[PDB]
């Protein structure tokens, strides 16, 4: 006495096995008058049906392969893998499902960016030697933690105008240098020199191939360079995805919003990227500086973290300065760099990654529902996220799959990938709501009553005036025997 | 201040016009000017370009604004084709400010040839005009040059004019950009003025000097002000350092007379530019002067616990001992700037304290500028902003900078209130905000019965007989004002009757005349001590309201007609800040508890219904006869609210008897509830009791229901105004009167029966004798009903082994279902004194009736045929023998539809009687 299997009039096999995977239709002639041929599964097999007379299908999930989820950093046959397992192949009967686990573990090295902001104001002719130096030596520290580094570089002395210009001279605008009679280069705003670039050779050599120039005064603009470096994507070349770490080096102190009006210069900074085709900042003489701010929200708002690798002898100054724009550190400047290259290495180890699940190539006609074991086996049903992760960090979800009724397409797949992560699940999907026994179908042929029906899986598909198990008897005909 | 009509210049675009900003106001003249500055103007100087301006504005004569011929020279030469100065491109105006006759300008970007080497310096200059003279003036063009020196000296950064003709002047560049001051008299610039020299010496001059190293890049001199800070008499120089001490930013006052320091503030967050602009005025009119310090970029803890910046000002009131009390103020936006400018205003209200502006250029909507007011009062500045003036001019190409320059206590116009101006050289404007007359109004208003009786109608109503209770109201206005206002002004004055009553529900009070809650009324006042005063009478409605504990307010309200207040310019008066627009009182109404105003209820109830028992079914109205009662001060408005259940139904009180109130009453459903509403006084005669005579339907018409109502008075007291619950349940009765009875037809039969002969197996009717039918009715003549009873009915079968009535078949109405214990037709035969026969002595036959169910009243029969056995009689046991058949019927209920309730059981039963005589007796 099924629930569903008989009380709906169930009387053909392709209908009994739609209705709902619990109903499966007993197919053999041989099968003794009693309950129907779709009685309850539980008791169908013994309620006169032979074993072989009854197939019970039921959804299954295989995973045809599957690999170890990369413990270990070193290089694969192929590559590393993240997502396991590789692929699935999935059997759904009409309206049924079950669950299958998918686990990500990360093991890919982060990306990170790193732009240099050198001081080429005259005080540091003394300091440039370490300045070179600590600029080597962060590539070289870094792509040793990492392999996705990019790195670059400008730099910057102080506004283009007086009275931080030296004008007086007509042939000191080409050498400000001319009252101790050496060359210096004219001054600057702020150039961009190399752009994020992987060439940790070139941006060696850039960088070694550089000289100093002069002004007046002995604050300078860096600030003007920080906020310009900050704002211009493109010219920068700022990545997406990467951590975005920006040193900045100088040893004297730094012009603040305002400055900039013994030099007539009135106009707040715009916070825009003004950085032409020439790689210049165009508008320099015609801008204030930025007020800390400004630098703090710019720097937020793109995920940049500043470092000040400053000289012993203003390193307290800019201390304190660190403490009105949180999230951002200071290290002596020396030739000893290792003060300054502990604070990368700690701002690497402070990176952390996330995960997120895709659904790409789903039809309207499936359904997943997620369940997230994250960090901690930690367990909480509803939803495809999961924060913290390290490298080597390891997540799983638990995803039940759902589908209505018999689909339309016997054949489909889908493909579930986290967020970034180039490793992806591949699961095929196949359908078998078809009837087996069916395959026997006989129209109108021999069996039946002198035909009048199609015999599919041991009734006959009779016609008018012929229903019947055989067709033996009409829709409205009783036998008084 | 007049922000609907200011007065609004324009200046040369790009020009800056308004970069400063001041007035003019000549001794030798009347008329008064605005002087606005214009660093980046081009003007007619040969071969200069961009040079900076000074412009004299008309004020109201058409608003024309002219240039100052301050200098019509071009570059000098020191020698042949070798320049001495280079004046393009100085920012020429950049700094006005105008003491009577003398006017004094300054271009902190002018460079000049150093007399020792062919070399650029900006060593900044100044104009000075008299009456007629014209001077030039620049300490920090001397013979030290360099940046060691004063070569970047950059004086005119920032000046002003001491009380006693001593010009302050602050070059931030001077000694490495250390920053210096240099105060000099004005009699002495005019004197040792000479054109063919360039490093004029004056004697009184009082400069700072060069500090150590490391003192550099502070900027001292970036803004100037000028206030007395030792009590010498003398103004002593107020300067601020926005660099100094680690970028926190300082302030320093030298003294007047021999520039020694005095007092040093200090700033707490770096960057913050504690000291962009300084300002000396007395905000507390204590007469000493008070420092405001401005940290446009000083950033604060936020909503969220991280830095925003907002800007800050510090307000240091000052005090006698030589200490300093200080307060802060801080922006009310980010990256707005505030405090980048502040600018005194004097008494702009009169009020007998100083007030003062604070600008923040870049607040506002769209970062179009915004200035707020703050007012004065003793024991320091008032932190909550009084007026807030708006930019309407939006960004060109530039920001507005709406108030990025100020300048105030200047009375332009002469109506005894200083003016402001404020300067958007972002587009290159300058407003002028005139400020009004502000007028104080005092009005009082009084109502001379607060407590009011109904009693006291002793006013004769208008226009009828009638009398009214009539009370007074008083109202009066003064309205005194400083400076020029009009002598006489039209103030307009309404009043209503009774404030609160929301959404116009009733007004129970009415002006004696031309009755109307409101009123009003233009009447003049001059501005002066007459106390001027008016009266009305008014009357409150009998029985006109229902609410008579809620106080009586009344409401009034003034309106000055500004429109023939202004002046002859357009210029329209104000009225205080402070004053209330409206002034309201309190009146009352009394009932009762005299002495206790504030009166106080004790309410109580009870219930006792006299018919506590019902038939489940119709009967009579259910009546509660509740008793309402109170014991307190009183009770207004009482009303008795009684919850009926769904089974009962509101019902008119009873008026056969007289003891019980005529009360009227009604009926609603809020809430989904059954509510019966009626009144109890209002008030309650000293809580005397009442007895109610309300009735209901009581239809029950749900077997399932067991056996209440529930009932409270209340009153519209202010407190103790609910009573406690009462509740009754009356019971329910099962009065299934159910009763049996019957009847025979034929009542006699005659034997032998006409046309008859003795038959031994009669076959038909006729062959056995006259038909005998027995109908039984039982019906349920009673309120309550039953579901399913049994009813039962005996029949006489034979006598003396003789058939007495051959029963042919039974008939069931259908309301039961009938079974026969024994045969029913066995042969199937086609359809003197009396003595009683019956199933006591003869073979009885008995049919078992189940009944169903019968309703209120309701009634179901059976029926029963039989043949009387004539051969009975015509046996010699029976010959001439007279009989009186007997048969009886019972019945039993067992169920009823009142499950829940109790079931009885209940039983009867009848008889029905049929006679048969021999007609034919023998003959006498
Ligand atoms: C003396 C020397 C050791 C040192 C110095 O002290 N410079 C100061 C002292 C001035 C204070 N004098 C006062 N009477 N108050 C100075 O002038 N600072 C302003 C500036 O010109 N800075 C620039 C940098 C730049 O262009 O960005 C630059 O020239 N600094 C030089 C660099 C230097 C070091 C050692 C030898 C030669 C030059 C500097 O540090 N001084 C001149």
């Amino acid at each position: 006495g099924p629930n569903i299997c008989t009380t709906r009039g169930v009387s053909s096999c392709q209908q009994c096995l739609a209705v709902s995977p619990m109903c499966a239709w007993c197919s053999d002639e041989a099968l003794p008058l009693g309950s129907p041929r779709c009685d309850l599964k539980e008791n169908l097999l013994k309620d006169n049906c032979a074993p072989e007379s009854i197939e019970f299908p039921v959804s299954e999930a295989r995973v045809l392969e599957d690999r170890p989820l990369s413990d270990k950093g070193s290089g694969d046959s192929s590559q590393v893998t993240q997502v396991s397992p590789q692929r699935i192949a999935l059997r759904l009967r009409p309206d049924d499902s079950k669950n299958f686990s998918i686990q990500v573990r990360q093991v890919e090295d982060y990306p990170v960016d790193i732009y240099y902001l050198m001081d080429l104001s005259y005080s540091m002719k003394d300091d440039l030697w370490s300045i070179q130096n600590l600029g080597t030596k962060l590539a070289t520290q870094m792509r040793k933690l990492t392999s996705n580094l990019r790195i670059g570089f400008g730099a910057f002395v102080d506004k283009p105008v007086s009275p931080y210009m030296y004008i007086s001279p007509p042939e000191a605008l080409e050498n400000p240098c001319y009252d101790m009679k050496t060359t210096c280069l004219p001054m600057f705003g702020y150039k961009h020199v190399l752009t994020l670039t992987d060439q940790v050779t070139r941006f060696n050599e850039e960088v070694k191939k550089q000289s100093v120039s002069r002004n007046r005064d002995a604050p300078e603009g860096g600030f003007d360079a920080i906020m310009q470096a900050t704002v211009c994507d493109e010219k920068i070349g700022w990545r997406n995805d990467a951590s975005h770490l920006l040193v900045f080096t100088t040893d004297a102190k730094t012009h603040i919003a305002l400055d900039g009006r013994l030099a007539g210069i009135v106009q707040p900074n715009d916070g825009q990227c003004h950085v032409g085709s020439d790689n210049h900042y165009s508008a320099s003489t015609t801008m204030d500086y930025p007020s800390l701010g400004l630098m703090t929200e710019k720097l937020s708002q793109k995920n940049i973290n500043l470092i000040f690798a400053v000289t012993e002898n203003v390193v307290n100054l800019y201390q304190n300065y660190s403490e009105l724009i949180p999230g951002t550190t200071v290290g002596v400047l020396s030739m000893d760099s290792s003060n300054v290259l502990q604070l990368i290495v700690d701002a690497y180890g402070k990176i952390r990654s996330k995960v997120e699940l895709e659904v790409r190539d789903l039809p309207e006609e499936l359904s997943l529902s997620f369940n997230a074991t994250c960090l901690n086996n930690e367990v909480i049903p509803g939803l495809k996220s999961c924060m913290g992760l390290k490298i080597g960090d390891t997540v799983s979800f638990s995803i039940e799959a759902k589908v209505r009724g018999c689909p339309q397409e016997k054949e489909k797949s889908f493909t579930i990938k986290p967020v970034g992560f180039k490793d992806s699940l591949i699961v095929q999907v196949t359908f078998d709501c078809d009837c087996a026994c069916q395959a026997q179908a006989e129209p109108n042929s021999h069996r039946c009553n002198n035909g009048n029906g199609t015999f599919e899986c041991g009734v006959c598909r009779c016609g008018p005036g012929w229903l019947g198990s055989q067709c033996e008897c009409s829709e409205e005909d009783y036998r008084p025997s | 201040l007049d922000v609907d009509s200011p007065a609004e210049y324009s200046g040369p675009e790009g020009s800056y016009f308004g970069f400063a900003v001041d007035f003019f106001v000549p001794s030798a003249s009347s008329r008064m000017f605005l002087l606005v500055g214009a660093p980046k103007a081009n003007t007619t100087q040969p071969g200069i370009v961009e040079g900076g301006q000074v412009l004299k504005c008309d004020w109201s004569s058409t608003r024309r604004c002219q240039p100052i011929e301050f200098d019509a020279t071009g570059n000098r030469d020191y020698a042949k084709d070798d320049p001495l100065e280079f004046k393009s491109h100085q920012w020429f105006g950049a700094s006005v400010r105008s003491k009577q006759d003398k006017i004094l300008a300054c271009a902190p970007l002018y460079h000049w040839r150093t007399e020792m080497k062919q070399e650029r310096e900006p060593v900044g200059t100044c104009f000075l005009q008299d009456g007629t003279k014209t001077v030039e003036y620049a300490p920090c063009r001397s013979q030290d040059i360099d940046a060691d020196g004063q070569g970047f000296c950059q004086g005119g950064f920032s000046i002003d004019f001491t009380k006693a003709d001593r010009v302050l002047l602050g070059g931030p560049g001077s000694f490495y950009w250390q920053g210096q001051l240099i105060s000099d008299q004005v009699a002495e610039i005019v004197s040792k003025y000479d054109p063919n020299v360039y490093s004029i010496k004056y004697n009184n001059q009082l400069a700072t000097r060069t500090a150590q190293a490391i003192f550099d890049d502070s900027y001292l001199g970036y803004s100037v002000a000028v206030g007395d800070f030792n009590g010498d008499g003398i103004d002593d120089f107020v300067s601020g350092v926005p660099r100094a001490a680690r970028t926190l930013g300082m302030v320093y006052i030298y003294d007047g007379k021999n520039m020694s320091s005095l007092y040093n503030f200090t700033g707490e967050q770096m960057a913050a530019y504690f000291g962009f602009s300084v300002a000396a005025t007395d905000i507390n009119g204590d007469d000493y002067a008070d420092v405001f310090i401005g940290a446009p970029l000083f950033m604060d803890r936020g909503s969220d616990g991280k830095l925003q910046e907002v800007g800050q000002v510090s307000v240091s009131l000052q005090r006698a001992s030589g200490d300093f009390q200080t307060t802060k103020l801080n922006g009310f936006e980010v990256f707005a700037r505030f405090g980048s400018a502040i600018a005194p205003l004097g008494d702009l209200d009169q009020d007998g304290f100083n007030d003062i502006a604070i600008a923040a250029p870049y607040g506002g909507e769209d970062k179009k500028g915004i200035v707020y007011i703050f007012n004065g009062r003793s024991t320091g500045l008032n932190a909550v902003p009084s007026q807030i003036l708006e930019g309407q001019w939006a960004a060109r190409s530039m920001p507005p900078s709406f108030g990025y320059s100020m300048k105030g206590a200047t009375d332009i116009d002469k109506n005894g209130y200083p003016d402001l101006i404020v300067g958007a050289f972002g587009v290159d404007r300058a407003i002028l905000y005139r400020a009004r007359p502000v007028i104080t109004v005092n009005a009082g208003l009084e109502v001379y019965p607060s407590i009011l009786n109904q009693d006291n109608k002793t006013c004769s109503l208008p226009g009828t007989a009638l009398k009214v209770s009539c009370f007074n109201v008083r109202f009066c206005l003064k309205a005194d004002g400083k400076g020029v206002l009009p002598r006489k002004l039209n103030f307009q004055v309404e009043l209503l009757l009774d404030k609160l009553k929301q959404k116009g529900a009733i007004r129970r009070a009415l002006f004696l005349y031309s009755r109307s809650p409101s009123h009003s009324k233009n009447m003049t006042i001059s501005r002066g001590g007459l106390m001027q005063c008016e009266e009305l009478i008014a009357y409150l409605r009998e029985s006109e309201f229902r609410d008579k504990l809620t106080p009586i307010t009344i409401f009034m309200e003034y309106r000055l007609d500004y429109r023939t207040a202004a002046d002859t310019t357009g210029l329209q008066p104000i009225l205080n800040q402070f004053t209330p627009a409206n002034i309201s009182r309190q009146a009352h109404i009394l009932l009762d508890c005299g002495e206790d105003n504030v009166c106080k209820p004790k309410l109580e109830v009870s219930v006792d219904s006299d018919q506590k028992k019902i038939y489940i079914g119709d009967d009579n109205p259910l009546t509660l006869i509740v008793k309402a009662q109170n014991q307190g001060e009183g009770a207004y408005e009482a009303e008795l609210i009684v919850s009926i259940p769904l089974q009962a139904d509101f019902i008119g009180v009873v008026r056969n008897n007289e003891a019980l109130a005529r009360l009227s009453c009604a009926f609603k459903t809020e809430n989904q509830t059954r509510q019966v509403v009626c009144d109890l006084g209002n008030p309650m005669k000293a809580g005397t009791q009442l007895l109610a005579g309300l009735r209901f339907s009581v239809h029950q018409q749900s077997e399932m229901d067991t056996s209440k109502f529930d009932l409270q008075i209340q009153s519209s007291n202010l407190f103790d105004k609910v009573s406690p619950v009462v509740s009754h349940k009356v019971d329910l009765a099962v009065l299934a009167a159910v009763e049996i009875r019957g009847v025979s037809s034929p009542d006699h039969v005659f034997l032998p029966i006409p046309n008859w002969e003795h038959k031994e197996n009669p076959e038909t009717e006729e062959d056995v004798g006259p038909v005998v039918q027995h109908i039984y009715e039982l019906r349920n003549n009673g309120p309550s009903s039953f579901s399913k009873a049994m009813l039962h009915l005996q029949w006489p079968y034979k006598y003396n082994n003789n058939t007495l009535l051959y029963i042919l078949h039974y008939d069931i109405d259908g309301p039961m279902n009938c079974t026969s214990d024994m045969e029913i037709n066995p042969l199937r035969i086609k359809i003197g004194d009396i003595h009683t026969l019956g199933c006591g002595v003869a073979q009885c036959l008995k049919i078992v009736c189940q009944v169903g169910r019968l309703d209120r009243g309701k009634s179901a029969i059976l029926y029963v045929k039989s043949l009387l056995w004539t051969e009975t009689f015509m046996n010699k046991e029976n010959q001439n023998h007279s009989y009186s058949l007997k048969s009886s019927a019972s019945f039993n209920v067992i169920e009823f539809p009142y499950k829940n309730l109790p079931i009885e059981d209940i039983t009867n039963s009848t008889l029905v009687t049929t006679n048969v005589t021999w007609g034919i007796q023998p003959a006498p």
